[PDB]
């Protein structure tokens, strides 16, 4: 059935939103936490969305799961693994996962997350544990596998340790500090906390990335770039209404992570608009393609293939050369960095 | 210094239940009932836990670092089939998957600023089999040597004799130092 049935690279995409439902409702059952349904299937259906519903009943999907999987060092460990092993499932050669640390904790975290109680896992054990799963997983189903840190928009204060975990775990899996959460959140790209991170990452080596133009303005992503110093941008959208940075971007080399099927769901996209992307197409953009939550928009990589080539008409020629930039763009070690390269090229059918 | 210890959880392994009589004495027979798990019944679930006994308090409840499983094995059913002591600060276990032809070995250092114990999945080790069962009866033990950074164990080798061989503990292959029809 494939849309593009050749090896693929994934930079977007989020951990807590690609878990299995078998094993939400199994840790449910173990740990007596209730939830809205009892056949894994017909649960796919409760937090899954197929009508394009927006931002504000998007986030909620994530209270009927998450309360079964935080707290429970066993489920960090296994959805890891599990997750590894789905990207291989895609076409996927090589993934990098971001996820909040602080988000699955249930101790030493300023308001603890999703109602539970206190509190046992760290938000340092959890990373430990997430990096066992993804090394694990990149062994047994032969996918390379690393990892990006989330600050959150809302918590700047949590920000701090983020970059600080992003410097230990260095040596395992994690390359890259992300920033999700809420956007259209008045000036947050200026919180304090929130800065000295990204101000941190760059002073130690941390790569850095950025969800910013999403839903919400060109100036979200001005300050992703000035005051932050993204390498990266989450969505980028809205920059097609500033054409002196989107210009200067194109200029400076800048690599965008879209996510065309979240884009449909989240809202972010309406239909009667040329998608985002198609203008990327055409403007010979540093661009990639992704997924972000798997779960919750009920798709495989293939979904956001499929869209991109039937609705609006992309070619192998496009899929390939976007894959490149992909790797071009990625956070490795500039000599593994070569040989992800090496491993394309010679699958698309060119050279060294 | 440190007490490692398991935890097995029985809450859903069905019952078996028998009479037991006693002396003539007893007027009304006595029903024995035992968690046992027949075969592709419910089995129990385990938990392995290791504590520090230099620095209990009598004031604080005692802390247990719990050393969670190979993602491997979490995703099934498993069994807990072998603890070693390597060092003072090293210890060793092998965990088996409900089907008992894939069992790991992780080898774990007590992580001094953490408190915690980290196993790093670049000294697991893997034991599988396609004729049959890991191991005569469970997987064997391993046997360290005095710096605990190589051990010996007794594997199956490649026509199927058990002998031994020589691992590093973060190295996939070992050499055999016995072979031969016996
Ligand atoms: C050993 O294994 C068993 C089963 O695998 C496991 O038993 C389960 O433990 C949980 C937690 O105690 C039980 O779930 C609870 O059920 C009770 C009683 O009806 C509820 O009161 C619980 O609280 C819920 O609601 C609270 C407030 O809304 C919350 O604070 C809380 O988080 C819950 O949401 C909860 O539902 C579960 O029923 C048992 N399962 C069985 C079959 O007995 C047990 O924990 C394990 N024990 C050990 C030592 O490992
Ligand atoms: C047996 O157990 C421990 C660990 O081998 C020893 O205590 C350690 O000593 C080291 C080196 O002197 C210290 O830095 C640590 O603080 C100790 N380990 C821990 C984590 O407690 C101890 O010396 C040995 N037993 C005795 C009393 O000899
Ligand atoms: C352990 O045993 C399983 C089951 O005996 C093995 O898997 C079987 O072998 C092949 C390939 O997987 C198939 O023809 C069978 O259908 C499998 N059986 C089933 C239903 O599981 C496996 O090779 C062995 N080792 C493992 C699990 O790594
Ligand atoms: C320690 O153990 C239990 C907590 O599970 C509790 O009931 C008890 O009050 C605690 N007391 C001490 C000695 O700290
Ligand atoms: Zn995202």
């Amino acid at each position: 059935t494939p849309a593009f049935d050749k090896p693929k690279v994934e930079l977007h995409v989020h951990l807590d939103g690609a878990i299995k439902p078998e094993t939400i409702l199994y840790y449910g059952k173990r740990r007596g936490i209730a939830l809205p349904a009892d056949t894994p299937e017909e649960l796919l259906n409760i937090i899954g969305m197929d009508k394009p519903l927006t931002l504000p009943d998007f986030l909620a999907k994530f209270d009927y799961y998450m309360p079964a999987i935080a707290g429970c060092r066993d489920a960090i460990k296994r959805i890891a693994y599990e997750f590894v092993e789905m990207k291989a499932k895609d076409g996927v050669v090589y993934v990098e996962v971001r996820y909040s640390p602080h988000l699955l904790a249930n101790s030493k975290v300023e308001p603890i997350p999703w109602n539970q109680a206190e509190g046992d896992l760290t938000p340092d054990e959890v990373v430990s544990l997430v990096n066992q799963g993804l090394q694990e997983g990149e062994r047994d189903f032969g996918v390379k596998v690393r990892s990006i840190l989330c600050c959150m928009r809302h918590q700047p204060s949590w920000s701090s340790e983020v970059v600080e975990l992003c410097k230990k775990y260095r040596e395992q899996t994690v390359v890259a500090i992300d920033l999700a959460g809420d956007e259209t959140i008045e000036g947050s790209s200026l919180f304090p906390g929130h800065v000295q991170a990204y101000a941190e990452a760059v002073k130690s080596g941390v790569h850095r990335t950025v969800h910013a133009g999403e839903v919400g303005s060109a100036n979200v992503v001005k300050e992703a770039v000035d005051t932050l110093k993204t390498e990266r941008l989450g969505h980028g959208y809205h920059t097609l209404e500033d054409t002196t940075l989107y210009n200067r971007l194109r200029q400076e080399n800048m690599h965008f992570e879209i996510c065309p099927w979240s884009s449909y769901l989240t809202g972010a996209w309406k239909p009667d608009t040329e998608h985002a992307v198609i203008r990327f197409k055409n403007d010979q953009v540093n661009y990639s393609l992704n997924t972000d939550d798997p779960l919750i928009f009920k798709s495989t990589l293939d979904t956001d293939y499929q869209m991109t080539k039937k609705d609006m008409g992309f070619t192998e020629e496009e899929f390939k050369r976007l894959n490149i930039n992909a790797a071009k763009s990625s956070f490795l070690p500039e000599d593994e960095k070569k040989e992800l390269l090496d491993l394309l090229y010679k699958a698309y059918r060119m050279p060294s | 210094t440190f007490l490692a210890y398991a935890q097995f959880n029985d809450t859903e392994v069905p019952l078996i239940e028998y009479s037991f009589y006693s002396d003539e004495s007893l007027q009304y027979p006595k029903t024995v009932r035992v968690p046992y798990p027949k075969a592709g019944a419910v089995n129990p679930t385990v938990k392995f836990f290791v504590v520090n006994t230099d620095s209990l308090s009598s004031v604080t409840n005692a802390t247990s670092i719990q050393i969670t499983a190979p993602a491997s094995m979490l995703i099934g059913d498993h069994y807990l089939c072998d603890v070693t002591w390597a060092t003072q600060e090293r210890i060793s276990l092998q965990w088996l998957r409900r089907i008992q032809n894939y069992s790991v070995m992780d080898i774990c250092d007590y992580d001094e600023s953490s408190g915690r114990w980290n196993c790093l999945v670049a000294r697991q080790h893997i034991e599988m089999s396609t004729t049959g069962w890991v191991g005569r009866f469970r997987p064997s033990e391993p046997h360290f040597t005095l710096d605990g950074n190589s051990f010996y164990k007794i594997i199956s080798n490649e026509e199927g004799y058990r002998h031994i061989c020589y691992f590093q503990i973060d190295k996939k292959d070992c050499t055999f130092i016995t072979k031969g029809t016996w």
